[PDB]
């Protein structure tokens, strides 16, 4: 045998974070804002960047899941939390965005809890 | 409020 | 202007329904096309309409009939539809409360009395 080669697969908790975790949040009716990266000229967004270096978003982890980018669960949960505290560190308390943030964020900690 | 709008982020 | 039973319908059915809805809340507000990035709004918007005015309209007793009040929330709906995409999300919304608004009207008193 030369080439003891098999096909790339996922990890199970890599597996239960696209197939279960992202899939639940991204039905959720708060999840749209975190569709895509955040475009701050088009949404003319102050100092954004300036703020925020290190931006993320759950297009973002979807796709990183599909193209097998993570090797680990748990840099895809390092993904959510930048994600998600990068929109508290950004935005008012008060803000809209912020509480929806927060009630992905429950869910996301539900999820997990649940993961093997 | 505006920021939404964009509506959502700008209230 | 006035108060009438119509107005009193569009302020305490029409209004009072359309503002719970989950879809309703891009149009509390006048579009403020400067903050929002959308330069091009008031050259092809000549006359701005948006529920909150409507609101207000009604509670100071700016309109002399009903009539008056369903012009102003055709503007504001037919001013989305004009601005945006037909398959943009917002208009896929100002459908959505334009439907709930036309079974409200449907069922306002005939007559137009004044209080």
């Amino acid at each position: 045998v030369s080439n003891p080669s098999k096909p790339g697969r996922k990890t199970n908790q890599l597996q239960y974070m696209q197939n279960v975790v992202v899939k639940t949040l991204w039905k959720h009716q708060f999840a749209w804002p975190f569709y895509q990266p955040v475009d701050a000229i088009k949404l003319n967004l102050p100092d954004y960047h300036k703020i925020i270096k290190n931006p993320m978003d759950m297009g973002t982890i979807k796709k990183r899941l599909e193209n097998n980018y993570y090797w680990s669960a748990s840099e895809c949960m390092q993904d959510f939390n930048t994600m998600f505290t990068n929109c508290y560190i950004y935005n008012k308390p008060t803000d809209d965005i912020v509480l929806m943030a927060q009630a992905l964020e429950k869910i996301f900690l539900q999820k997990v809890a649940q993961m093997p | 409020e505006a920021l939404l709008l964009a509506k959502l982020y700008h209230f």
